[PDB]
Order: structure tokens, then C-alpha cells, then sequence
């Protein structure tokens, strides 16, 4: 939502709609101006947010010579259900295998 | 705090079925552990136009639209569909308005979660309209006279469309799968020299 | 002559001499819960003393070095906050046994 | 030269020697006690009483017309100030009065203040003597030692500096109250002039110590939660009532519309919830008033400031009140910009771009010394006599009796009993709340050392606000580089509260000569006279928390700002801030920063081209060399460690520090190989072993009246030697005695941290020490009540013991005083025996008597008493790194361990006591001094064989291990350190070789 603005007062425009052609309009409250609209959105939030996964530390990598493989729950578009699959949190893992 | 933990063993061996026992260690966390609405969203768009048309209704009582965008990614990472959510947003606001609530939302639509709805985002996003879900009305003021004051109500109903859960029981705070090493060093067992 | 003055077994006083003829080790932690966030993420960033002008090796809150041969002024400092954490810990309170 | 190689390193560190002793040659290590308070007396004084011109209403009747209000309504006013030295006002040729007397004498040392009052009450609004008041006494001023006033002061060195007050020792920034020795502690504040963002309830803030009558703007409340309201503005409390909304004290201030409000503020643009924020601002501003319609419906809802108010600001409660808001800023078209900016500083704070501020980062503080703590009692006091004085012209309606209108009303009794009571009770006024008291303030001066006085005058104090989450209020922060000490600090009720200053701290005073007109000179365009909006993404220069201009390019401005400043241009105590990210330039010419020298790193070093054998350090201010850095400016600097390889490794650097010991404090920095031990240790040898030691006392014993003197026989210095020791040369700073220590196991004798000494060591004067205590009485003036005389004398009739005492009441001087016995003979004339007595532990030659007295005849007494002892086997001592023990064990020189020399050791102690506390700075120590007290064979040809002596253990700085142990590889030594020795008893090999040396031990008071 960017603010809008009056052409005579410049003052912040406040939307407003009477179905008579069953189209919105921007209207000022301080004089009497008004104009057509051009977009849609009324109003935009964008409401906020703009690891906690258990690790196992006992199975061999790929790379990496280390016991650590993170483990979460996935659907892969090949598998099915409820699979489990091993990727190092070292960077030099970099590889997905199934067991 | 502490009147609240309960720790959880879970030992049904088979024997040899080779990582049964860490595919029992989370499915159980699966059917407990608890997400939500309010944290897989993006943005919120009322709208008075783009449904003009699709406002049919014969008094027009039908004029703005708010769509309420997910993010596709974690909604087909945990394998989350789509119909439940209308399944659980649909009964949960009529579970609540038979409770002695108020009677401000008894007419809410809550229609389809489509994962496709339009090129959208006029003010700069710039996405294509990927999970764009529960792209509801709102019109308990039939007839809506003021503008600007009916969208306030169009805001104290998005909240309690926030709030609500979709895989997992209500009452979990949390589950944690941890521990691999019951050894002397940990804390207080009733169970583990095997 | 270092087997006859210290009790080799226990854990107590086996890391104190390696804290004076090996190396120090762990001196900053977010988990040494009386100092603040803020202290620990400003002496992270602090670590632009001439470490991160000369270096990006080794960590803060990491002393590679030991008492026997000297504390270079940045691992002085983290080792103060870690005394006199330990200082404001063992005197504070103590009234509840 | 451009290499800066080709004049390197021995020369380098030859300068940074030069340029430490002479800093200390120029500014001592009492500079800012005495800064302090000459500027009080010479600029804050005058600066107080300018106060107002003292009309007088006198609202008492009006019945009847011989009591109408016809008799006038006075005038009176304050002019010059005059304070004098400080003189003993006896009549018959009043006399000079120094510090000695009136320590000896009980009285304050204490001056004068006479101002020059003007009245000119005259009767003409009625339905003089500005002259003949030149000189009015207001109130006694106490005076600090070695100030402006002080006596001892006019005289350099071989004038008159002898004159009967003196010590070798003493520098002087102490008071003396009432016969005792008083010192101010520095208080800590905040910096207000600057705005502080908090974010629980998300309320930037303009802050001002003066003008209590400034605001807050608060973001994070809604005013209700019952499902959510958006986060709106309103611009809260504003004269301790009257919450208004943003947009009314816009449109109040002559904002012609929107959108230029809207760049006022000028935020990122998008990020929703900002412009959500700002549209619920504007539908919260129209729900209250219809504003922005005229001059008077938008400033006439500022309405509250009327009566909805609880206190009215004075009278005229309109557009005169404008001049209550910024009064840096001068009219209406700049307070809505800083308004604006308030409001962005505020929505940048929110979004996550600009972190809020942390207390305890010694940016945002300011230390109060003593000049701000006298503003402040004094301005309480003399409000008090003021308000005494106006009372008591009233009495005096519709006739006059005594109407002379000075020196009848005016009091100097109720200042002089304030200040007074201010420095003799601890009873020390908030610098917030005007009615409440504070108490961490003014101390006593110990004696003990030389040492405990100079780390008494150097401390700053953190007070106790609330012990719910103080934070980091007693952990070393990164703020402290260079400034304050992150070694050393007491333990307990305190710790980390008190916090030392460093040797080259500094601390600025005050900028006069105003600077605003200064900065044109490089760039700072002026700023406008409407809102408009010609304002690009240019930066901002403030000045004390206020604009006065925009500049940009500001990286060649700041540039020239300090080229300006290091040609001796601008003032030297200004801090240049540029702050890259948030778009901002910052100029400080305030009181009470803390301020450090650095070298300059030159790109043409004038060191090589000039090389004159003399160095002031006015002199190497004004070449840019040195220079005077802030906390502020030096986070903008990246200074090296050191010439010694780390600036001729590369060139990235902007500066220099001198030498990386000066970041400790002043009992800190001389300890040996002090980076080597664990902090506790150094923690307890640098603020409690040190601060006890026996050693030094003064250079003149025979006027210190005081209890418990003490005092070696034969104090030493250490073989070693310390950068700041060698800067500063006082050898005052180390109080004890070189002994010779072997670590060895005597019979079960020194365990448990006990120590064993040689008694034939012992009877030569090794550590005997010297004590004199003093014991006082007093009784009335003569005669007078301004029988209970007890006045001082014999009373023949065999009281108590008599053997000693003469005629007069008091001993001879060459008495031999037992256990118990009569000291002082303070009896009356009948009645029973009033006389002061010995008790059980208390005995002594008498070494001298004073008598002396008071104005109102209060006749004083002193008697001083003197010992001799040598240490026993109860005595306590310590090493210098905290390693602390008791004598347990007095052994016969015939049964110690000898070597093929035939030396034997002074101090024994166990091995248990080093694997488990961590102090290898001792054996190094030890191994450092054996290396230099040794001589040195193959010296016939091919050197002079003592020129590669090692003799500095710098803390951060110290040699290696390869050069200690190669140095007694030269001296003729074993490479370990050890040493072979024979039995004193059995005679034959000891198998176990053992490790010995010179250590500095000390001599710990409260023996037993
Ligand atoms: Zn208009
Ligand atoms: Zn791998
Ligand atoms: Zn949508």
C-alpha cells in the first residue's frame, strides 16, 4: 500500500467506494476533491518474519568423516509418506542419500 | 515449568529393520508437534476490486476479498495439503462462534485454498501467486455502508485466522527428539543398562 | 618432578596445568548465564583489535595460548570477564543454604 | 621515507619513552581533580549566581489604606564574585593560613567569597545603595590543596616551596575538613544531549539536565488491546502532563500539508507497517481535533498546556512556551525538522537498522567530577538562602528599624553550615530528584602508602540503581580500551562498581570560544528556513545533540575537520564522530569525556628530518604527532600494538599506541610479568597487597599528627624494571625489600602457604619496621561557657600512675611509657580523674607533643608514642603476585641449604604452593633478577660484556623464555634455573637440586 495524496490540498487520500458503477475511488477529506482509482490493494501488512532439528551423531557421511546427519521428516516427489533422509550440517557434505 | 515436562520412551524393536527405530523416534512427534497459521504466512491483501464480478450475490453483499499468501516451500516441505486447512479453518470458526462469543463473524465464507489465484501484488512484490490461500469475505454488515469502517472488521478476524493450528494436537508446547547416549552421565532413568 | 606435586587422577587440578603450560581453552560462552547477551556479541564484534585487521582465524572466546608464555591484551581481556564472572558468582547470594 | 622503515625500531621506542615521561612531566596523576575545581573557581562560580533579579510582591493585607500594598516592592541583584586565599582571621594583623595549620589546629581550610550586590529599590510605582555593597560575605568555600587558591601553589621549587607543609611525596588534590582529609570520588552519568532509544515501550527521547520542561515520543503504545490496534504515534508526556498526538504538534508548528511531513520524516518507503503506523497516526490526530485548518484550530487544541495541566508553565502559556522545545534551535521551520528526525531516528529503531542504546557503553557516559558536584550543592544552598533572604525582607513592611540591606538579611551561617555538611557527613544531594540525598561521594584519604594515596584520587564509581537486572554493570566492556582498568578492582559489596583510571587517561574539562561559525570553513552548508523539502541524502552535522548545518562529502570534511585541528586551529578536547552508516557527523565540545594520546602515524615524520634532544609536550601537540582521542573517535581508528614489528608490517593503520602497558592502572601497570599470572591474583595484588604494604611514609614525620604512622628501616627498589616505573621515577611505588628465595621442603614448617625466613637475615634490619601512634584530648576555650574545667595538669594527688607526667599534664620526651599507664593528665580541679590512659597493647617512647587549639579556645593535645619492631612469628607477608603467607618458622643461619658461594636463603618456601595457583610470573621473576644482580665472566675483549642485559618486565611486552634462560647461560649458571646445594646439617649432597633467586617480597600491616 503506498499512501496517495491530494492534487488541491495534499493531504492523505482516504478510499472510498458507492456503488453506483460498482467502482472504487480515492477521495480527500479536507475539501471536497475527488478522482478515479487505479489499483486494487486496499490495505498490506506483511505481518512479521520478514536449529531446532534432532541430530543423530553415529552414521558415516559421504564426505565429511564425521557421525552427524540431521534427520527431518519429508515428501519427496520420488518417495512416499513419511521418508528420512542424511545430510551432514558439515558444508562439505553437500549430498542427499537414501538409506 | 517443571510440572509440565513428561520425557517419552518409545522401545518396540522388530530387531532388524534398519532405522525403524528412528522412523518410531518421529512420526510420534509428528502427530504431536505443533504449527500453526501465523508462521508460514507472508502478507495479507484485502481488496475491493478483482472480485466484482465473482461477488454474484443478488443484494451485493459481497465486496472485499482477503487474501492471506502462504509460502509454498514449507507447505510441501512437511507435507501439509491444502483441503485440510479448509477442513481445520472451517470448523474451528464455527466451533468457536457456538461458543458464546459474539455474533460479529456468524457469516464468514472462508472459500478455497487454490494455490493459484492471479498476478496479483500491485504495491511491490512481485511473486506469481504461489499458495495464495483462504481468500475470504466478510459481509455480516450486509450492504456495507461505510468503507473504511468495515475494513477495520476485516482486521479483528484475521488474528483469530492466524491463531489457529494445522498438524498437530492443540495442547503440545513442544517435542524434542534427543539423547542418542544413555550412559551414566545423563540424568535420572528407570531404565537403560541394556 | 612435575608426577610428585599434583594428584594425577583427579579432574579438579589436571586442567589447571594445562591452563598454564598447554592452553586456556573455552573463556566465552553465552551459557555462563551472569553477563548479557550484548557483552558477548560486542566482544565478538571487538574482535576488530587488530583480528579481524590481520585475521579471521581461531575464534573469540578461544585462547590458543597459555600463563607460562603470556596473554597478548585481547585474551587478557576475555579471560578478565571470565574471573571476575566466576568472582561475582561465588560471592553473590550464598544465603540460601 | 614513505617506507617508514630507515628510522626503525630502537629509535621508535626511544620516542615513545621520550613522549611517556614527558606526558607525565606536563600533567602529573592528579590532573583532573585539580582541572576540575580551578575551573569551578574560575568560570562556574560567577556562572551560578546569574540567577534573576529578586522581585519581592509581599502579599499580606489590603483592608485599610495605611495597609495597602504602598510600600515598594524591592530590587536587588547579584554582580562580581570575589574569592580570596585563604587567611586566618585573627584580629590585630590578621595572618596567612596553610594546610599544616589547620590539620593541626581541627579548622577548615577554607576562603572567603564577597560579591558584589546591587539594589536600587525606589519609590515610584507606588500608587538605592548599589554602591557601599561592593564586598558582602556569602558564605566560607572550602579550597583544595595545590588548586588556585591554595597557598602552597605560587612558588615552583626553591623559592619558598619548603615552607612548613610540605611532603617530597604529597601532590595534593585532597580537601582538609575539620582536621581530617577528604576526597571526592568521580560519579558516572549518563550523556544526556543525545537521543536515547529504548525499546520496551519504544519511546525516543530528547533528554536535558537543565529545562525541566523536554519530552518523549513513544511508538509502541495503542492505548488498548481488546482484539489489536496498529502501532500510532503520539507524542507523550510533554510538561509532565499533556499527551498530544504527532500531527497536532505538526500543524501547531506550521506544516503546511502532508507529504512534505511525510519527507520530513523521510523513512525507506514500503515496509508497510510504517506507512500503517503513520496512517493510524493521522486517523488517531482527526479523532480528536479538526486541525490543519487555521492558525488557531490546530494550535488551539495545545490547549492542555492551560489548565489540564496539574502546573502551569508560567505565565503566558502560548507560542513564549515555543522557546521551551529546543532551545538549540531558533525557530519554528527547524524544530519540525527535528521533529521529523526524532520521528525517523524512531521508525529506523523499529525496523531493526539501528541498534538501541546500551547503557553501559562508555560513549553514552559522563564523569562528574568535582566542579559539577560543588555546582550542584551550591545551587541547592543558595536557593535555600534565597528563599531565607526574601522571607526576612518581608518582616520589615511600612517600616524600616534596620533596613541597611546588606549584612542584616544575608546570612553566610546557613552556606557555610551546607558545605560543611556536605563533605563532613557524606549527606550528598541526587543529581536527578531535588529534595533526596545520595551517600557514595567524598571518603578519607589513606596514608598508609604513598601508592594508596595516588589510587585513592583515581576512581570512578558506578551507583546502585535497582538490582533487578543491572546488566553488565560490573564486567569489563570493549568501551574501556585505553581508559579505565580491566584488571584490577575491589571485591565484594563493590566489585566492578569502582573502576581505576589508567595512567594516560585524561579527562576534558570544558570548551569555551564557540565553534559553530568554525565548521564553514570545509564545507557544512547552512541549513534552511522551510520545510519545502530541498533536502537530498547529504549528511548531518550536529553539535552537542543539535543541528546547526548539512555538509556533504563528509569523508573529506571530517578529513579536514582533524587537519584543522592537529595545525592547532580548533580546540584540542573536540571529538570528530563520522558515523558512515547512519548518515551522520557528530562534534563534541563537552565536560567530562575521557580523552587518551596516540601517535599519529605522519606521512612525512618529522622525528627523522628534525631530532632536537627536547621534546614538551605542548610542543609535540602542535607538530600532530600526539593527539587527544575520545572513546567516540577512536572506534573510527585502526591503531596498531605497538612500533616494535606491528607498524612495519604493513601500512593500514591510522595510528599508534605508545606502549600497550598504559591500559592498566596505576597499581597495576608495574607488577611484573603481570599477563603471566591468573587475574585473580594480580586482582588481589593490585588492590589489596599493594595498597597495605610497609614502606615509605613522608619526607617531614615531625607535623603528620595521626594514628598508626609506620615505616621500614631500609625500603628498596626492584632489580627489575617496568615501563610506567621507569616513566614516571618514583621509586615510591614499591614498598618492600629484595629477598632471596628458594623453593625448597623445610621440616613441615611451611606448609599450607606458610613461609620461613633466616633469622640471621633478620638481625641485620631486613624488614624491621617503625611505628608512631598519637593520642589526642581536648577541654574548653579558658574560662569561658562559650566545676567542669578539666583543664590540663598534674593533680598531685595520686590518681593513677604519675611517674612520667610533668608539671603541665604531659610526659617528657624522652619517656620510656610502659604497659598501662597515664598519657595525657586531663583532670579537673576537685572532682575525680577525666585523663585519657593506656590500654593493654599500647606502650612507647615518647617522640614529641603539640598543643594546639581552635578559635573559641578549644585547646588541643597531641602525644605521639614510638616502637620498634622486628617481624614475629605471627607476621604476615606476600610476594608480588598475590602468593601470600605467614612467618610460621624463624630458622639459625647454620642450618640452611648452601651453595659452593656460600649463599644462603632469606625466604624458604613449599613447591605445593605453584602447580595448582597459577603464578609462573614468580619463577620468572626470579630467574629475570638472578640474571641481573650476577656478574658476568669472559669480559677480557670482544665487548664491555654488560651492554645485552635484559632489564624490563613489561606486563603485555616481556622477554622470552630462550632470552632469560641464555642470560644465565651467560652468567656462568645452570639453564634451569636450578642450583646445587650442600645440607647445613647432615653436610653432604642434597640430590634434589633446588631453584633460587631474588624475589621483591613485601610486609603486610596488621600484624600479630
Ligand atoms: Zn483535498
Ligand atoms: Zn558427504
Ligand atoms: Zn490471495
Amino acid at each position: 500500500s503506498t499512501m496517495k495524496f491530494c492534487r488541491e490540498c495534499n493531504n492523505i487520500l482516504y478510499p472510498k467506494e458507492d456503488r453506483e458503477q460498482s467502482i472504487l475511488l480515492y477521495a480527500c477529506r479536507n475539501c471536497d476533491h475527488q478522482e478515479a482509482a487505479d489499483d486494487n490493494c486496499v490495505y498490506r501488512n506483511e505481518v512479521h518474519h520478514s536449529p531446532t532439528l534432532p541430530r543423530t551423531k553415529a552414521v558415516r557421511c559421504a564426505k565429511c568423516q564425521h557421525g552427524e546427519a540431521v534427520f527431518f521428516q519429508a515428501t519427496a516427489r520420488g518417495e512416499e509418506g513419511m521418508t528420512l533422509f542424511f545430510v551432514c550440517c558439515n558444508p562439505n557434505c553437500g549430498h542427499r542419500w537414501r538409506e | 515449568t517443571n510440572d509440565r515436562r513428561v520425557i517419552l520412551y518409545l522401545n518396540e524393536c522388530r530387531c532388524g529393520k534398519k532405522y525403524c527405530q528412528e522412523n518410531s523416534a518421529y512420526t510420534v512427534r509428528n502427530k504431536l508437534k505443533k504449527v500453526s497459521l501465523k508462521d508460514t504466512a507472508v502478507e495479507f491483501l484485502v481488496e475491493y476490486r478483482k472480485q466484482q464480478a465473482i461477488s454474484e450475490i443478488f443484494g451485493m453483499d459481497i465486496c472485499l476479498h482477503g487474501h492471506i499468501h502462504l509460502n509454498k516451500t514449507l507447505l510441501e516441505g512437511w507435507n501439509i495439503s491444502m483441503q485440510d486447512i479448509l477442513q481445520r479453518c472451517e470448523d474451528a470458526i464455527n466451533s468457536l462462534v457456538q461458543k458464546k462469543k459474539k455474533k460479529a463473524e456468524d457469516f464468514k465464507k472462508m472459500n478455497l485454498s487454490v494455490s493459484e489465484c492471479c498476478s496479483f501484488r500491485g504495491p511491490g512484490s512481485s511473486k506469481d501467486s504461489d499458495m495464495p490461500c483462504l481468500m475470504f469475505s466478510s459481509y455480516n454488515a450486509t450492504d456495507p455502508d461505510l468503507e473504511r469502517t468495515l475494513d477495520v472488521l476485516c482486521n479483528t478476524i484475521y488474528p483469530v485466522l492466524l491463531e489457529t493450528v494445522i498438524k498437530g494436537d492443540p495442547r503440545i508446547a513442544s517435542a524434542n527428539i534427543i539423547w542418542n547416549s544413555p550412559e551414566t552421565t545423563t540424568w535420572i532413568r528407570s531404565l537403560h543398562a541394556s | 618432578s612435575m608426577r610428585n606435586l599434583i594428584d594425577i587422577k583427579s579432574n579438579s587440578a589436571i586442567n589447571k596445568l594445562v591452563q598454564q603450560i598447554g592452553f586456556l581453552g573455552l573463556q566465552l560462552s553465552d551459557k555462563k548465564k551472569l553477563y548479557t547477551k550484548t557483552l558477548v556479541e560486542d566482544m565478538a564484534q571487538f574482535y576488530k583489535k587488530k583480528y579481524v585487521s590481520t585475521s579471521s582465524s581461531g575464534d573469540f572466546g578461544i585462547v590458543k595460548g597459555c600463563f607460562f608464555h603470556g596473554l597478548d591484551p585481547y585474551e587478557e581481556m576475555a579471560h578478565s570477564v571470565a574471573a571476575r564472572e566466576v568472582i561475582v558468582r561465588s560471592s553473590r547470594g550464598l544465603a540460601e543454604p | 621515507e614513505v617506507d617508514l622503515r630507515d628510522l626503525g625500531e630502537p629509535f621508535l621506542q626511544s620516542f615513545c619513552k621520550k613522549a611517556a615521561t614527558s606526558f607525565f612531566d606536563e600533567y602529573g596523576l592528579v590532573s583532573h581533580q585539580l582541572n576540575s575545581y580551578n575551573f569551578f573557581i574560575e568560570h562556574g562560580l560567577q556562572s551560578v549566581f546569574e540567577s534573576s533579579g529578586e522581585m519581592l510582591v509581599e502579599p499580606s493585607f489590603d483592608p485599610t489604606k495605611n495597609k495597602d500594598h504602598e510600600w515598594r516592592y524591592a530590587t536587588v541583584k547579584f554582580g562580581e564574585v570575589s574569592v580570596d586565599k585563604p587567611t586566618l582571621y585573627s584580629d590585630d594583623k590578621e595572618l596567612v593560613f596553610l594546610p599544616w595549620h589547620a590539620r593541626l589546629q581541627n579548622m577548615t581550610y577554607s576562603a572567603r567569597m564577597k560579591v558584589n550586590v546591587d539594589v536600587e529599590v525606589f519609590v515610584k510605582k507606588v500608587v538605592i545603595l548599589s554602591k557601599k555593597t561592593q564586598d558582602i560575605p556569602i558564605g566560607r568555600i572550602p579550597v583544595m590543596v595545590k588548586s588556585v587558591l591554595c597557598n602552597t601553589t605560587e612558588k615552583g621549587k626553591n623559592g619558598e616551596s619548603y615552607r612548613k607543609g610540605e611532603c617530597a611525596f604529597d601532590q595534593g588534590g585532597y580537601f582538609v575538613i575539620k582536621g581530617a582529609e577528604k576526597v571526592f570520588i568521580a560519579q558516572e552519568q549518563i550523556c544526556t544531549k543525545r537521543l536515547w532509544i529504548s525499546n520496551s515501550p519504544w519511546t525516543v527521547s530528547y533528554r536535558s539536565e537543565t529545562k525541566r520542561n523536554r519530552f518523549i515520543v513513544r511508538l509502541s503504545e495503542n492505548q488498548k488491546a481488546e482484539d489489536f490496534k496498529r502501532k500510532e504515534k503520539v507524542l507523550t508526556v510533554y510538561f509532565l502532563s499533556t499527551e498530544i498526538p504527532v500531527w497536532v504538534l505538526f500543524f501547531a508548528l506550521g506544516v503546511a500539508s502532508d507529504k512534505e511531513a511525510v519527507d520530513l520524516i523521510a523513512f525507506d518507503g514500503g515496509d508497510a507497517s510504517i506507512t500503517n503506523s503513520v496512517v493510524a497516526s493521522i486517523q488517531e490526530a482527526d479523532s480528536v481535533c479538526e486541525d490543519f485548518r487555521h492558525g488557531r484550530n490546530a494550535l488551539a487544541y495545545v490547549e492542555q498546556q492551560i489548565k489540564g495541566t496539574k502546573f502551569p508553565p508560567g505565565e503566558s502559556v502560548d507560542e513564549c512556551l515555543s522557546l521551551y522545545l529546543f532551545p538549540g534551535l531558533k525557530s519554528l521551520t527547524q524544530k519540525a525538522r527535528f521533529l521529523g528526525y526524532m520521528v525517523k531516528c524512531l521508525f529506523s529503531a523499529y525496523a531493526g537498522k539501528r541498534k538501541c542504546e546500551n547503557r553501559d557503553n562508555f560513549r553514552n557516559k559522563r564523569i562528574e567530577l568535582a566542579g559539577e558536584l560543588l555546582e550542584r550543592e551550591l545551587r541547592v544552598h543558595l536557593a535555600h538562602a534565597r528563599r531565607t533572604m526574601t522571607k526576612a525582607m518581608q518582616r520589615h513592611l511600612t517600616g524600616d528599624g534596620d533596613l541597611k540591606p546588606i549584612e542584616h538579611y544575608l546570612d553566610a551561617s546557613i552556606i557555610t553550615n551546607g558545605l560543611s555538611r556536605a563533605f563532613s557527613t557524606g549527606a550528598w544531594c541526587h543529581p536527578f530528584r531535588k529534595m533526596e540525598r545520595v551517600s557514595g561521594v567524598v571518603a578519607n584519604l589513606g596514608r598508609a602508602n604513598p601508592l594508596q594515596s595516588l589510587i585513592d584520587l583515581r576512581r570512578t564509581r558506578q551507583q546502585v540503581l535497582y538490582t533487578g537486572r543491572v546488566g553488565d554493570a560490573r564486567y569489563p566492556h570493549p568501551s574501556h580500551w585505553g581508559r579505565l582498568c580491566f584488571l584490577s578492582t575491589p571485591d565484594g559489596e563493590n566489585c566492578g562498581l569502582v573502576k581505576n583510571l589508567s595512567l594516560l587517561g585524561l579527562v576534558s574539562t570544558q570548551i569555551m570560544e564557540p565553534v559553530v561559525e568554525e565548521l564553514f570553513d570545509s564545507g557544512m552548508e547552512e541549513l534552511m528556513d522551510d520545510t519545502s523539502t530541498p533536502l537530498s541524502g547529504k549528511h548531518k552535522v550536529l553539535l552537542n545533540g543539535d543541528w546547526v548545518g548539512v555538509c556533504s562529502d563528509s569523508d573529506y570534511f571530517v578529513a579536514d575537520l582533524k587537519s584543522r585541528r592537529r595545525q592547532s586551529e580548533l580546540p584540542r578536547q573536540m571529538e570528530i564522530k563520522l558515523d558512515k552508516d547512519d548518515k551522520e557527523v557528530r562534534i563534541f565540545t563537552d565536560a567530562g569525556r575521557l580523552l587518551r594520546p596516540l601517535l599519529v602515524v605522519e606521512n612525512l615524520h618529522k622525528l627523522k628530518q628534525s631530532k632536537p634532544s627536547k621534546y614538551t609536550f605542548e610542543h609535540l601537540l602542535d607538530q600532530g604527532i600526539l593527539e587527544l582521542i575520545g572513546i567516540e573517535e577512536e572506534e573510527d581508528c585502526t591503531t596498531a600494538w605497538g612500533t616494535k614489528q606491528l607498524l612495519k608490517q604493513q601500512k593500514s593503520y591510522t595510528h599508534c599506541e605508545l606502549d600497550l602497558s598504559f591500559l592498566l592502572g596505576v597499581s597495576c601497570a608495574i607488577v611484573p610479568f603481570a599477563n603471566h599470572d591468573h587475574g585473580r591474583r594480580v586482582l588481589y595484588q593490585s588492590q589489596k597487597h599493594c595498597q597495605q604494604a610497609i614502606g615509605f611514609c613522608s619526607t617531614n614525620p615531625n607535623i603528620r599528627c595521626d594514628t598508626l604512622s609506620q615505616q621500614l628501616f631500609y625500603p628498596q627498589r626492584p632489580l627489575f624494571k617496568t615501563m610506567a616505573s621507569e616513566c614516571l621515577q618514583k621509586d615510591v611505588l614499591f614498598n618492600g625489600q629484595n629477598a632471596i628465595v628458594a623453593v625448597n621442603v623445610h621440616l613441615g614448617f611451611n606448609q599450607e602457604d606458610s613461609i620461613v625466613m633466616n633469622k640471621a637475615s633478620l638481625e641485620r634490619g631486613m624488614f624491621r619496621s617503625e611505628q608512631i601512634r598519637s593520642y589526642k584530648a581536648d577541654v574548653d576555650s579558658k574560662d569561658s561557657e562559650k566545676d567542669e574545667v578539666v583543664q590540663f595538669g598534674k593533680t598531685h594527688s595520686k590518681i593513677g600512675r604519675v611517674d612520667s607526667l610533668d608539671d603541665d599534664g604531659f610526659p617528657f620526651v624522652g619517656a620510656n611509657m610502659h604497659s598501662g599507664d597515664i598519657v595525657i593528665g586531663r583532670c579537673t580541679e576537685s572532682g575525680t580523674d577525666h585523663s585519657v590512659k593506656l590500654k593493654h597493647t599500647e606502650r612507647g617512647i615518647v617522640q614529641k607533643v603539640v598543643l594546639s587549639s581552635n578559635d573559641d579556645g578549644k585547646n588541643y593535645a597531641t602525644v605521639s608514642l614510638r616502637q620498634v619492631r622486628s617481624p614475629c612469628l605471627g607476621d604476615k607477608f606476600s610476594s608480588m603476585h598475590g602468593q601470600k603467607g605467614v612467618l610460621g618458622y624463624i630458622e639459625e643461619q647454620e642450618n640452611f641449604a648452601f651453595t659452593n658461594q656460600g649463599i644462603v636463603p632469606d625466604i624458604v618456601i613449599n613447591p605445593h604452593a605453584f602447580p595448582s595457583r597459577q603464578t609462573p610470573g614468580q619463577l620468572l621473576e626470579a630467574a629475570l633478577s638472578k640474571g641481573i644482580a650476577c656478574p658476568m665472566q669472559k669480559k677480557k675483549g670482544k665487548s664491555d660484556a654488560y651492554s645485552k642485559v635484559t632489564r624490563h618486565a613489561t606486563p603485555f611486552s616481556t622477554p622470552s623464555v630462550d632470552d632469560i634462560t641464555d642470560q644465565l647461560h651467560r652468567a656462568g649458571f645452570s639453564r634451569s634455573g636450578n642450583e646445587r646445594v650442600y645440607n647445613g646439617r647432615t653436610g653432604e649432597m642434597m640430590r634434589s637440586l633446588i631453584f633460587m633467586g631474588p624475589n621483591f617480597y613485601q610486609r603486610l600491616i596488621h600484624m600479630s
